[PDB]
RNA sequence: GCUGCAGUUAAAAAGCUCGUAGUUGGAUCUUGGAGGGUGCGCCGUCCCCGCCCUGCCUCCGAAGCGUUUACUUUGAAAAAAUUAGAGUGUUCAAAGCAGGCCCGAGCCGCCUGGAUACCGCAGCUAGGAAUAAUGGAAUAGGACCGCGGUUCUAUUUUGUUGG
RNA sequence: GAAACUGCGAAUGGCUCAUUAAAUCAGUUAUGGUUCCUUUGGUCGCCUACUUGGAUAACUGUGGUAAUUCUAGAGCUAAUACAUGCCGACGGCGCUGACUCCCUUUGUGUGGGAUGCGUGCAUUUAUCAGAUCAAAACCAACCCGGUCAGGCGGCUUUGGUGACUCUAGAUAACCUCGGGCCGAUCGCAGCCCUCCGUGGCGGCGACGACCCAUUCGAACGUCUGCCCUAUCAACUUUCGAUGGUAGUCGCCGUGCCUACCAUGGUGACCACGGGUGACGGGGAAUCAGGGUUCGAUUCCGGAGAGGGAGCCUGAGAAACGGCUACCACAUCCAAGGAAGGCAGCAGGCGCGCAAAUUACCCACUC
């Protein structure tokens, strides 16, 4: 099958390594999860030394954290936008580490409006009146306005992130190894990385 | 310098986070990138270039995630064809009793070279240290550039 | 070979210091997994029937053990090939004997009776000192005993008086110039002595210059040095010989002089 | 039982300060003598 | 045929020279008096040692710490069997790792053992500073808060915290 | 107490040296790159709880097949097998809070609250933490201690290794889920109740589990040392050759694999290629000294079980006294089928110059 061993191929001298022993389980290795986006499926795999490793095939939600915020929220993973390794991964919408995805934003938005009471971007009046407004209206007199007052300064939030909020989809980078762990986790892009990916996202696009 | 970042992936040191932020001057903030470094040990001074630098090099002993343990060797630089890696020639004496003169013999050793070191130029004697397998060939990492304009055969200056 | 743990020992490939004969059979006991590394141990069977002469057969050694006759460090051990070792106690009760496994100047586990006290406690060399889980700290001794909450002075290479019923460190000795020492491996295995110097190498390998109560000097690896108390004041019994080491000529001089006349 | 060990251990480390704390003092005070000149 | 071969005529110096690798390389840089081992009947004879007729600096330890090595020297690290080789009455011996005693058994027992050595190199230590290489200042450079103008960065501290 | 189930062994040993020439291997190093059964040391409170569900063997009975370590079907039916799920509880503590006082319109400063509603570890991710140094003049805020005439001073803290993103702690969650953990055993024989039948308690003797370390290991990584050959002088990559970078994979390091991107890496200090009465070493034989030759073979390391390749189980196997296909061989048959691998011990054929009993025992050694 598959055989991490170098003891095939050729050395640096270039001499033909001669066959020593067969392919040995200790050398053993495997097919990739090639995990793909959509209704969750996972399979257990037997790994060396006992121990069981999850192979995720297809995933729809992950746990993505807003680092500067210091908060993490679980959201649907909408789609794969960018992948350094290979393009097919993006087109196929396959999940892997370093894959650049778009999450969904709504959980982040709901938290942010609640905590800072300033609502993101320059959405709309009607929306405010509807739900999320109720939260904004809040009160307790009192209760919450004081907290909102305490906050401010940070709360600037960064233009690139907020603009993304308008879309309702935020760029995030998958931190975890879905094929290994079975969890498709990641962190919201930002700052510099976000700048680099945006440049890549627009540059290649068109 | 040259934009590093160059590739397609965003080069960064792991788990060294950011967060830029609002208000004035800098702006954000002036350094804009926190950098993490460490001394290799064995009394190898971590050169300024490492601390001062922008470059990423995971493979770097000072800036990167590699530990130096094991044999510490010295050799002369034969090649600096490859990017971020060099080949050094190690001379050694082979003893032959059966009748006794031993004959000079040599081995070449591939070793990673952090961008912190520069002027890595063939002819330079260098001190490399053992490390975890960096690449299928490379066992070592350049820790110190021994140098010398000397070997006069030319006149070096500063 | 090559799929799993070895379970046999070809005798001859056993450690010399058990002093098993050459003929007899093909296989030696081979120490169970336990508190002491296999080379550095003394399977009870060798103790009961190879040093003490209580047993003849291996069939007998077993018959003895199943009685429960024998405890190591206080807590009946019932395995023929149990890996007892340095600083272990071994107590045969209905016979009233307490023995501490500590070296010859040959480098051979010595048959060394100790008092009915003493048998209570053993000296362990700290191997590692640890922040375990939940923020608790622990020390680990040579004999593979982990004690939590130790007192903060204790550092790797120090030694440590363990109670024994209870576990429980009931003090310690620092590794410092001038401490009494026991040599637990290598050419000098069994020599006792003060210190003098620790030469230190980064990367690897620290040597300990030892001087004996005869101004005889020697080195070993730090790995091989065990602290056992304060000059002229061991914290345990020493075997006859005070781990001295005498030249083969001195050794001859003692052997012929003490007897064929001298009582 | 574990609680007692943790509490007792803290006392030794915390109590040791009293005897050790004095050690530091023998430095701060002197830090003024050297600076004097 | 290293130690330790032959090649004018016996088997064997290329017709001759240039020549890279390889090998090989001139001179010249520091100068009796007692201590301890074994022979000879209180006396001495004959080695070996610091001496008479030489790590700097940091500022005893520690540390700084090495100009590079090779070399050689002293240690450790060095599987057992084997082999050299100690102790040991297998009747002898090759072996084997024993055994030998106190004891007339009431001893309701004593006890010596089963040494050590070798172990290439390479690596590790350490002392030497000869030997052989190796280090620079002559299209001037290194030293010593010798002194300054310019600019940067790190945290002590004006109780506390911010400028 | 036959059996059966269950659990564990069967991955060890034994055997041979065919493959195999810096491969294997030896001495040296290493894991801060990782897995590890077991032993050993630690680690175990949150209305079915005085304890949950229902089925297979052994068995009975009935059979089939020329022949099977074949097995059908049915009726039961055990568990430390199998799938579940709880009494336990304990909280002040977090965010919320009907609110209320004092010194001042608004406000601002100092204060304190009855009643509501994530908190065991593991894993993954993200963040913080993991504190190293010496003095002053002013301005804006405010703590205590001694005060009268706005006026005098002042303090408290962070585990180790030469080096880690190490260990540990804090914050936000996550589920790897039913599919992490926190446990649904036995045989033999006198107590007490702030009080009356209960609930709490007392002798002898018969494996699991999570996480960490340990032990036996494992898998890789360092160098330095190998036979003959030049009638083998240039080699290695479009089916990766050497390197970057990122991922997928693996116990994990690594072109392992794959994308993109470079054009490398090696050689007269013998590479490359080829050969081989080459498994490698400890060792053996021949003794001036130097040397000269051998090593399959009682130990160590490596390799294989007809040839090749694949795989299951399990901590550990790419296992052949497992299985599976092909390939080469051989066997039984009622001809459809069916079953097999002595480089294990004896023995036998063939081969040859050449090599033993189809014997006894688990008592010794283990």
């Amino acid at each position: 099958g598959i055989s991490r061993d170098n003891w095939h191929k050729r050395r640096k001298t270039g001499g033909k390594r001669k066959p020593y022993h067969k392919k040995r389980k200790y050398e053993l290795g495997r097919p990739a999860a090639n995990t793909k986006i959509g209704p969750r499926r996972i399979h257990t795999v037997g790994v060396r030394g006992g121990n069981k490793k999850y192979r995720a095939l297809r995933l729809d939600v992950g746990n993505f954290s807003w680092g500067s915020e210091c908060c993490t929220r679980k959201t649907r993973i909408i789609d794969v936008v960018y992948n350094a390794s290979n393009n097919e991964l993006v087109r196929t919408k396959t999940l892997v580490k370093n894959c650049i995805v778009l999450i969904d934003s709504t959980p982040y938005r709901q938290w942010y409006e609640s905590h800072y009471a300033l609502p993101l971007g320059r959405k709309k009046g009607a929306k405010l009146t509807p739900e999320e407004e109720e939260i904004l209206n809040k009160k307790r007199s009192k209760k919450i306005q004081k907290k909102y007052d305490e906050r401010k300064k940070n709360a600037k939030i960064s233009s690139l992130l907020e603009e993304q909020f308008q879309q309702g989809k935020l760029l995030a980078c998958i931190a975890s190894r879905p094929g290994q762990c079975g969890r498709a986790d990641g962190y919201v892009l930002e700052g510099k990385e976000l700048e680099f990916y945006l440049r890549k996202i627009k540059a290649r696009k068109g | 310098m040259a934009d590093i970042q160059t590739e397609r992936a965003y080069q960064k040191q792991p788990t060294i986070f950011q967060n830029k932020k609002r208000v004035l001057l800098g702006e954000t903030g002036k350094e804009k990138l926190p950098r993490y470094y460490k001394n290799i040990g064995l009394g190898f001074k971590t050169p300024k270039e490492a601390i001062e630098g922008t470059y990423i090099d995971k493979k770097c002993p000072f800036t990167g995630n590699v530990s130096i343990r094991g044999r510490i060797l010295s050799g002369v630089v034969t090649k600096m064809k490859m990017q971020r890696t060099i080949v050094i020639r190690r001379d050694y004496l082979h003893y032959i009793r059966k009748y006794n003169r031993f004959e000079k013999r040599h081995k070449n050793m591939s070793v990673h070279l952090s961008p912190c070191f520069r002027d890595v130029q063939i002819g330079d004697i260098v001190t490399v240290g053992e490390c975890r397998p960096l690449s299928k060939t490379v066992r070592f990492n350049v820790l110190k550039v021994t140098k010398a304009a000397g070997t006069k055969k030319q006149f070096q200056k500063f | 070979m090559a799929r799993g743990p070895k379970k046999h020992l070809k005798r001859v490939a056993a450690p010399k210091h058990w002093m098993l004969d050459k003929l007899t059979s093909v296989f030696a006991p081979r120490p169970s997994t336990g508190p002491h590394k296999l080379r550095e141990c003394l399977p009870l069977i060798i103790f009961l029937r190879n040093k003490l002469k209580y047993a003849l057969t291996g069939d007998e050694v077993k018959k003895i053990c199943m009685q429960r006759f024998i405890k190591i460090d206080g807590k009946v051990r019932a395995d023929i090939t149990y890996p007892a070792g340095f600083m272990d106690v071994i107590s045969i009760d209905k016979t009233g004997e307490n023995f501490r496994l500590i070296y010859d100047t040959k480098g051979r586990f010595a048959v060394h009776r100790i008092t009915p006290e003493e048998a209570k406690y053993k000296l362990c060399k700290v191997r590692k000192i640890f922040v375990g889980t939940k923020g608790i700290p622990h020390l680990v001794t040579h004999d593979a005993r982990t004690i939590r909450y130790p007192d903060p002075l204790i550092k790797m290479n120090d030694t440590i008086q363990i109670d024994l019923e209870t576990g429980k460190i009931t003090d310690f000795i620092k590794f410092d110039t001038g401490n009494l020492c026991m040599v637990t491996g290598g050419a000098n295995l069994g020599r006792i002595g003060v210190i003098t110097n620790r030469e230190r190498h980064p990367g690897s390998f620290d040597v300990v210059h030892v001087k004996d109560a005869n101004g005889n000097s020697f080195a070993t690896r730090l790995s091989n040095i065990f602290v056992i108390g304060k000059g002229n004041k061991p914290w345990i019994s020493l075997p006859r010989g005070k781990g001295i080491r005498l030249t083969i000529a001195e050794e001859r001089d003692k052997r012929l002089a003490a007897k064929q006349s001298s009582g | 039982k574990n609680k007692e060990e943790a509490a007792e251990y803290a006392k030794l480390l915390a109590k040791r300060m009293k005897e050790a704390k004095e050690k530091r003092q023998e430095q701060i005070a002197k830090r003024r003598r050297l600076s004097s000149l």
